[PDB]
């Protein structure tokens, strides 16, 4: 039966003797079933449109009455009729007695179904599927769909049945762009399911976040509320559904973020706790920020009220709280503990440096750029610069200890978002030069085999905000008494002082503080010759 | 020679609105006076009149291309205007209403069909350059092809479908660039998802998705399809070769080389581009309140034209005979264009014989013909 014909050749041999066997049949009990199985066997055997017209028009008349077979009379038997009797366009007009019937059957086995294998289930959901497909009408199919959602909500079903339900839904809903309340009811407990599954069954979660997100962008109404309910739970740093999958499908759930109706100040929060931190991967971490951007008040757009609720000072909550990410638990225990050999101690500097692995700086310094490109176009840069010292002179001027990431990180936000109209505060300035000089001995003493490579980012950052403000370098020389400081610290200071008098930029700024240079240089001695030759540089 | 110009237009408009510079000279040549405009909102139609949206509003302007003031012609549509597009050979204008498609026709001035797929706003609206395909998308992701013979002879009671349904973006589309052709054009769609895919309008497939590091805000091509320049969230104008084809289908930018294939110079969006008749000098608006052409190929700027507030339209067009005479007089009015859904053609004959003239050879054989017949 290879070859077209010789199929075709067989069938028009056959199935009138199976006709003839069928009258024989009934005026045991496989006798007919196995008639019908056949029968499938070789309509399979065809998958066309010319040879499947000519078997319609050629054995309607057989079909109609003599193959009936007894749908009372484990349902097989009746399944493989219903699937050949369906498998025999737009005649639904001169047929809608037996289809009829057959969607009668294929409800009443869809109801009961729940000792069914997964075989014949499969032809069943195959069978309903064309059912509705050969009858495009909605009052039709919504009997069919409450009974297959029905059969989805049963107590307990085994997962091979769930997953073939599932994308068989899939397949009803992936095709409304090609409103049903029973179908959008099961659309809401979807991120129900999404939140509970959090890394048992990656393969259904990442089906799941895409049905969510077809859905999302249509405005399902009955989805994004379920969507904005749940968005805490499924959107959270320590555990939850962002920061456990796969790479792959915390992609798609970070790009959710601009469909999501209302960010409020809680998830806002919990989201920037999930991208300071290591877990989201700092490639993941840009496509964040610039969602949150399009999605703020700045963009350029304008939309419903109860979107775009980025409130400003909400945006700027988080803003600050990703520039200088750090929970405030987390900072008051590194604030609790003090000695370690891991924090530089300086008896000048009335404010010490926690240190951080290398991970962990390289991140936090690849997640910054995001943010000074976000705090840059901010429109009327001087507000926004006064709000930033507010935030620092609120969280960061009364902190003992400070990392050697935010030491960064804030001088770099203060050295980009300068200009002519910016005007520092006269109550910031004693931080910003502890800071620098505790950053400038950290530089200068670097005695592990790894916090080597955060050098010459350092280096830039402090040479930057050196050489914009001269305020806070005028501080830090008058903050360079060297009574109190003890032998141990006495070289390291004429090292700084010579590797300040070294480099270029910092000159015009330098030269108007002369005499406190020498003021210093005495009571040192009361290393130290090249500092002594080195005051004239270069003239 | 041509003469090639610059239309500009900036969304504070202060004193004027729709700014029309000389590109090699950058001396103005028109200027406009009215309210403010809207992105991809702007678009001549047949020539002679330029109509444009209005930011926020729900209403269209239309200039008269010789008069600086506006026209007491208003169209208007039941919500707001998103973006405008007319057909360029003039016949059609069509225009996109919330979620809507509202089509309207010059010459009568009927508006034939409101077609309504897309389930959120719509942010784009493109011909195909011979004015037998539009293609359209909109904040939902979805880019449709429609097309201009099934959507205006489909019966009251058939509610047109799309051609084709470009599903593969998952982030709103931000702009289109349809080639010249018709059923053999190929489209440049590009999404907030930081990639732009490069479509086929006959059959309906993908052909190229580059995937860059920013989201992608704006989309040209080169006439004869050489470069792809993708704009940027940040300022950088990105530049693909689709001449040196890598020989694959997903490409990466990074691998695709760098820092000698990018324009850089702004410090914001842009929302703007558009490439020259021959292809050496490209204009880019911004959202940093500036327009500046570079030097394809080059990669350097030229010149730094400084508009008020955020540039919502930019084009390179070439100029036709209304900018460079002086009074033109426009060959028939605008119609009163409806608002409500529905022969009368309103049309100047003898034009498609203009220049069918005898030529002196033929005239002069006929006079000689005439001659010899009256002398025998």
């Amino acid at each position: 039966l290879s070859s077209t014909e010789n199929l075709k050749g067989f069938i028009e041999i056959i199935i009138p003797l199976l006709i003839e066997c069928w009258v024989e049949a009934v005026p045991p009990l496989q006798v007919m079933q196995q008639v019908l199985n056949i029968i499938s066997l070789l309509w399979k055997l065809s998958k066309t449109h010319k040879l499947e017209s000519w078997l319609r028009k050629n054995y309607l008349i057989d079909f109609k009455h003599h193959f009936m077979s007894r749908f009372p009379y484990h349902l097989l038997l009746n399944l493989t009729l219903s699937d050949i009797m369906v498998s025999l366009a737009s005649t639904l007009q001169k047929d809608c007695s037996w289809i009829e019937m057959i969607r009668k059957f294929v409800t009443e086995t869809l109801e009961d179904g729940s000792r069914l294998n997964s075989k014949q289930l499969n032809r069943l959901l195959g069978v309903s599927w064309r059912l509705m497909q050969i009858q495009p009408n909605r009052e039709d199919t919504e009997t069919l769909i409450k009974a297959v959602y029905t059969l989805y909500q049963q107590r307990g079903l085994i997962l091979p049945v769930r997953t073939l339900l599932l994308k068989f839904f899939s397949k009803i809903y992936q095709t409304e762009e090609l409103r049903s309340k029973v179908l959008s009811r099961w659309l809401a407990g979807l991120p129900l399911q999404l939140a509970h599954l959090g890394s048992r069954n990656p393969e259904l979660s990442t089906q799941l976040i895409d049905i969510i997100h077809t859905a999302a962008a249509r405005a399902n109404k009955e989805l994004l509320k379920s969507l904005q309910a749940t968005a805490l739970r499924i959107y959270d740093p320590q555990e939850g559904a962002v920061v456990v999958l796969p790479a792959d499908s915390q992609q798609r759930l970070v790009q959710l973020v601009y469909f999501l109706p209302s960010l409020p100040a809680d998830l806002l929060s919990r989201l920037s706790r999930c991208c300071i931190m290591g877990r989201l991967s700092s490639s993941l971490a840009a496509m964040l920020i610039g969602i949150l951007h399009m999605r703020s008040s700045f963009s350029g757009w304008k939309y419903s009220a109860k979107d775009w609720l980025m409130s400003d000072v909400d945006y700027f909550s988080f803003l600050f709280s990703t520039l200088t990410g750090f929970s405030k638990e987390e900072l008051t225990w590194l604030q609790s503990l003090r000695g370690v050999p891991h924090v530089i101690q300086t008896q000048l500097s009335p404010v010490l440096l926690y240190l951080t692995d290398l991970d962990q700086f390289l991140h936090h310094w690849d997640v910054t750029e995001a943010v000074f490109h976000s705090l840059l176009v901010i429109p009327a840069r001087s507000q926004n610069f006064d709000i930033l010292q507010s935030a620092i002179s609120k969280h960061l001027v009364g902190l003992t200890v400070i990392p050697d990431s935010t030491a960064g990180c804030v001088f770099g936000v203060i050295c980009k978002l300068l200009d002519h109209t910016c005007v520092v505060s006269e109550t910031l300035l004693p931080f910003l030069a502890s800071c620098c000089y505790s950053l400038l001995y950290f530089l200068l003493t670097i005695e592990e085999a790894e916090h080597l490579r955060k050098r010459d980012k350092l280096w830039g950052v402090c040479v930057s905000i050196l050489a914009l403000l001269p305020r806070v370098l005028r501080l830090m020389l008058q903050s360079l008494r060297v009574n109190r400081v003890g032998p141990e610290e006495l070289p390291v200071v004429g090292q700084l002082l010579r590797l300040l008098l070294q480099h270029a930029p910092l000159r015009t700024h330098m030269l108007t503080n002369a005499i406190l240079v020498q003021q210093i240089i005495k009571n040192i001695t009361t290393w130290l010759t090249d500092l002594h030759y080195c005051f004239n540089v270069y003239i | 020679a041509p003469m090639e110009v610059a239309v500009c237009t900036d969304s504070a408009a202060p004193m004027w609105s729709c700014i029309v510079w000389e590109l090699h000279s950058g001396a103005n040549l028109l200027t406009y006076r009215g309210g403010q405009a809207g992105p991809r909102g702007l678009a001549l139609l047949n020539g002679e009149y330029l109509l444009a949206a209005q930011l926020g509003k729900n209403y269209i302007s239309a200039w008269e291309l010789q008069r600086k003031d506006q026209l007491q012609q208003k169209i208007m549509c039941p919500g707001p205007v998103t973006c405008l597009t007319a057909s360029p050979n003039g016949l059609y204008v069509l225009a996109g209403v919330a979620e809507s498609i509202h089509l309207w026709e010059v010459s009568t001035g009927n508006l034939l069909v409101i077609l309504s797929r897309h389930y959120q706003d719509v942010s784009c609206l493109q011909f195909t350059g011979d004015s037998s395909h539009f293609i359209s998308g909109g904040k939902d992701c979805l880019v449709l092809v429609w097309s201009l013979c099934s959507v205006l002879q489909a019966d009251p009671s058939r509610i047109p479908a799309p051609r084709h349904v470009w599903s593969h973006h998952a982030l709103p589309i931000t702009d289109l660039h349809c080639g010249f052709g018709g059923p053999l054009a190929r489209v440049a769609t590009s999404s907030l998802d930081q990639t732009v895919k490069l479509w086929e309008v006959s059959s309906g497939e993908l052909l190229l998705s580059v995937l860059f590091d920013v989201s992608i805000m704006a989309v040209t091509m080169d006439l004869a399809e050489h470069h792809m320049f993708c704009g940027g969230s940040e300022g950088s104008i990105f530049q693909v070769d689709l001449f040196t084809w890598p020989g694959q289908r997903e490409r990466s930018f990074h691998p695709e080389q760098d820092a000698g294939k990018v324009f850089k110079g702004h410090r914001n969006q842009v929302t703007c581009l558009s490439v020259s008749t021959d292809g050496s000098v490209l204009l880019s608006g911004s959202h940093d309140e500036t327009v500046r052409l570079w030097d394809v190929q080059s990669k350097q700027c030229i010149r730094t034209v400084a508009l008020k507030g955020p540039v919502t339209n930019a084009a390179i067009l070439l100029a036709p005979v209304s900018m460079l005479s002086s009074d033109f007089r426009p060959s028939l009015p605008l119609p009163h264009f409806n608002k409500h859904l529905l022969g009368g053609l309103t049309l100047r004959l003898g034009l498609h014989q203009q220049g069918s003239e005898p030529s002196y050879l033929d005239r002069t054989e006929q006079l000689q013909a005439v001659l010899c017949s009256t002398m025998e």
